[PDB]
């Protein structure tokens, strides 16, 4: 007859039943995931509803009990993560027309049907056809018409399911003396937990803005880059003293660079450093393409995969024999199963992706210790940043040359590696201020500083103020383009990748600072430190039991967000970009 | 007098933790040597004794158990040792003389659609006494004022599902376990060892 101690009981009464139906629900998720087949579909439909169910049940019981003043400071957070009942908290009517209102989203997401005045009957629709064409053909006006196009056809339909989603979502975060569903998205990063590692909302938001302003002149002198070099391309429309659109920056929406890396390549004599011509020779092949990431974790001193996941795991795509999704996974089903999921190619972007999935696993044999409840990274944005991490030291030539993969003449100079740093900055560095722009723009909708009509100034304003572009076409409310994302329709947040990109670098740049390969920040390895793969290991364990303070702590000595890696690491590339890019106009004007 | 051993380890249906099957020696010289004839073990490591006095000293009477663990819990099995399993199911004593062996049971002790048949008690009254052994629906009424005795709300059933599939990893597929307790009482001749 003691509370505390049953309120530890009945956290091992759902932990225990949690985990043995999230093992049936995962796996018939799995099963989905091999064989398209409406048996799979049923179960894993049948699955998906018991598991809702139990947790609502448990988050009932665990609703009803206290929550004033009791301190394990561990049980406490399981009890934070089983407090929230969910979206049924107010009427169920409402909630259930959200869920449908949801999935309404993404089906005209998936489905944003756009289609030529010359051919009406025979058309392409977003995901495979634009993007090749917009990475293939290079032309300003029927680019331009088929985005603007698409843009309007999507916002006409999109404008006002967002306007009654923002309202409702208003008072659903008001249940549980919340602000703002942004403020909730924030209480992600919130540690209630420990004095002296607090955290909190506003000095959450004052650190992201804070670290943006000095992320701000790298990105600001590459875009001056990559206007001079559209310009070299293409200078008739555009004056050089301003903005540029959104639909020649590689991608419709803004979000990645990496498909401009061909028109704005410096250094074009040596093509970039390819051994894609030796598998001819070598024949490589996925599993042992696999083996090598194997012994790389060993070599760092992580343990390996269990040879029964071997078996247990998919590493090729069936072929004809069945279809089949193509997305590369990790699949942690629970009580110990780790799976990767993928149709394995062999050139590099695809060993590049196994790194990274491997990086996943490896994570996930990491935290098995703590509970089921916990089973998640420090904060939302670790299991992509350990993968990163990864993604970094297999890309110089160092790795290739150590494990005798490359050529031995190659190695590195001077006069190279600016082809390979750039690659990144257009991988990385362009992402940040994109990401910054748009999710302050809906938390501070969600502040609401903008009225709810007036979608469209404040997206253009702080598009030339931030990410430096321009609209041809002023938008009205019909025309609404912030909608039109991949995961505004599926409501994600995209601070897991602003906070990855920083975090990783900051992870780099420390475990570069116990593995004594010494120089800058991308000709450096992790291969083989065993007071490194200490180091990783004391962060990965930890799960969500301790505070993603400490977590970083861990590894850095720093609590908050230090920019000083990312700086340190493209600032080889910093020496020169803007030594080459002088003599031009600095900046953006916002008539333009 | 041979004894079969061949009933003790090899069998079909083993008891769950919270029954453990003891079987009496007494009338038997047996041959120790399944330990090394019968398969690959994942745990020999045990408090009691050694192989080499296995059979030096003339033992007057055994006593053996088999139930199915975790991979995890096999080290668990130990005096001293603590958790759900061990003081609250099965627990060894402080000096327990004897050798224990476990094998990995995933080859047939494990049914790919589930096997909701062994169970686990999670909450006794506190640390239950080595060798002692209870079969009973002992409803651990967690409540406030306490639930009746049967069939409501806030009425938590003690025994947890121990539920088996093969596709687990390393750790968490079933590992069988036997143990042999080695005793001698202020006592006549029961058994002795070989020539």
């Amino acid at each position: 007859s003691t509370i505390e101690e049953q309120a530890k009981t009945f956290l091992d009464k759902f932990n225990h039943e949690a985990e043995d139906l999230f093992y049936q629900s995962s796996l018939a998720s799995w099963n989905y995931n091999t064989n398209i087949t409406e048996e799979n579909v049923q179960n894993m439909n049948n699955a998906g509803d018991k598991w809702s169910a139990f947790l609502k049940e448990q988050s009932t019981l665990a609703q009803m009990y206290p929550l004033q003043e009791i301190q394990n400071l561990t049980v406490k957070l399981q009890l934070q993560a089983l407090q929230q009942n969910g979206s049924s908290v107010l009427s169920e009517d409402k909630s259930k027309r959200l869920n449908t209102i949801l999935n309404t989203m993404s089906t005209i997401y998936s489905t944003g049907k756009v289609c030529n005045p010359d051919n009406p009957q025979e058309c392409l629709l977003l995901e495979p056809g634009l993007n090749e064409i917009m990475a293939n053909s290079l032309d300003y006006n029927e680019r331009l018409w088929a985005w603007e196009s698409w843009r309007s056809e999507v916002g006409k339909q999109l404008r006002p399911l967002y306007e009654e989603y923002v309202v409702l979502k208003n008072e659903m975060a008001r249940a549980n003396h919340y602000e703002d569903y942004g403020d909730y998205w924030r209480g992600d990063y919130e540690v209630n937990g420990v004095d002296g590692y607090d955290y909190s909302r506003g000095q959450l938001i004052e650190d992201v803005e804070h670290t943006f302003e000095e992320i701000k002149p790298l990105y600001e002198h590459l875009h001056a880059y990559v206007r001079a070099k559209l310009m070299n391309a293409y200078p008739s429309y555009i004056s050089p003293i301003g903005c540029l659109p959104a639909h020649l920056l590689g991608d419709m929406w803004g979000r990645f660079w990496t498909n401009l890396y061909s028109l704005t390549v410096p250094f074009g004599q040596k093509p970039n450093i390819d051994v894609t011509d030796a598998m001819v020779d070598q024949a490589w092949d996925a599993q042992r393409i696999f083996k090598e990431a194997e012994k790389f974790f060993v070599s760092v001193g992580l343990p390996n995969m269990t040879q029964g996941f071997w078996e247990n795991s998919m590493l090729t795509d069936p072929g004809n024999v069945q279809k089949a999704v193509c997305h590369p996974t990790a699949w942690d089903l629970g009580k110990g199963d780790f799976r990767i999921l993928m149709c394995t190619k062999v050139t590099m972007d695809d060993f590049l992706t196994a790194h990274h999935e491997m990086g996943h696993i490896q994570y996930d044999m990491a935290y098995a210790a703590q509970p089921f409840l916990l089973r998640n990274g420090a904060n939302e944005g670790f299991h992509e940043a350990v993968g990163e991490i990864m993604s970094l030291s297999a890309a110089t030539p160092k790795h290739l040359k150590s494990i005798g993969l490359l050529s031995p003449d190659f190695q590195e100079d001077n006069e190279t590696e600016i082809n390979f740093l750039l690659k990144q900055a257009l991988t990385i560095v362009g992402t940040l201020p994109f990401t910054y722009m748009l999710e302050k723009w809906r938390w501070m909708v969600f502040k609401g500083e903008i009225p709810k009509d007036q979608w469209m100034k404040k997206w253009w304003e702080m598009k030339r103020e931030i990410v430096g572009v321009v609209e041809p076409v002023p938008h009205d409310e019909t025309y609404c383009d912030p909608a039109s994302l991949f995961h505004v329709s599926n409501d994600y947040s995209f601070i897991r990748y602003y906070t990855r990109t920083l975090y990783q670098f900051q992870f780099q740049e420390a475990l570069c600072q116990a593995a004594k390969h010494e120089g800058p920040l991308h000709k450096c390895d992790i291969s083989n430190s065993t007071e490194a793969g200490q180091k990783l290991f004391n962060m990965l364990r930890l799960g969500k039991s301790e505070p993603w303070t400490l977590a970083l702590e861990n590894v850095v000595g720093a609590k908050n967000m230090n920019v000083r890696p990312l700086l340190n690491y493209f600032e080889p590339l910093f020496t020169w970009l803007k030594d080459q890019n002088k003599n031009s106009f600095v900046g953006w004007s916002t008539d333009w | 007098n041979l004894c079969p051993f061949h009933e003790v380890f090899n069998a079909t249906r083993f008891a769950s933790v919270y029954a453990w099957n003891r079987k009496r020696i007494s009338n038997c010289v047996a041959d120790y040597s399944v330990l090394y004839n019968f398969a690959p073990f994942f745990a020999f490591k045990c408090y009691g004794v050694s192989p080499t006095k296995l059979n030096d000293l003339c033992f007057t009477n055994v006593y053996a158990d088999s139930f199915v663990i975790r991979g995890n819990e096999v080290s668990q099995i130990a005096p001293g040792q603590t958790g759900n399993i061990a003081d609250y199911n099965y627990k060894l004593p402080d000096d327990f003389t004897g050798c224990v062996i476990a094998w990995n049971s995933n080859k047939l002790d494990s049914k790919v659609s589930g096997n909701y048949n062994y169970l686990y008690r999670l909450f006794r009254k506190s640390k239950l006494k080595p060798f002692e052994r209870d079969i009973s629906t002992e409803i651990y009424q967690a409540g406030n004022k306490p639930c009746n005795g049967v069939a409501g709300f806030n009425c938590y059933f003690p025994l947890q599902s121990y539920g088996f599939r093969p596709t687990y990893g390393v750790g968490h597929q079933p590992y069988r376990v036997v143990v042999l307790s080695f005793e001698l009482l202020h006592a006549p001749a029961t058994v002795c060892g070989p020539k």
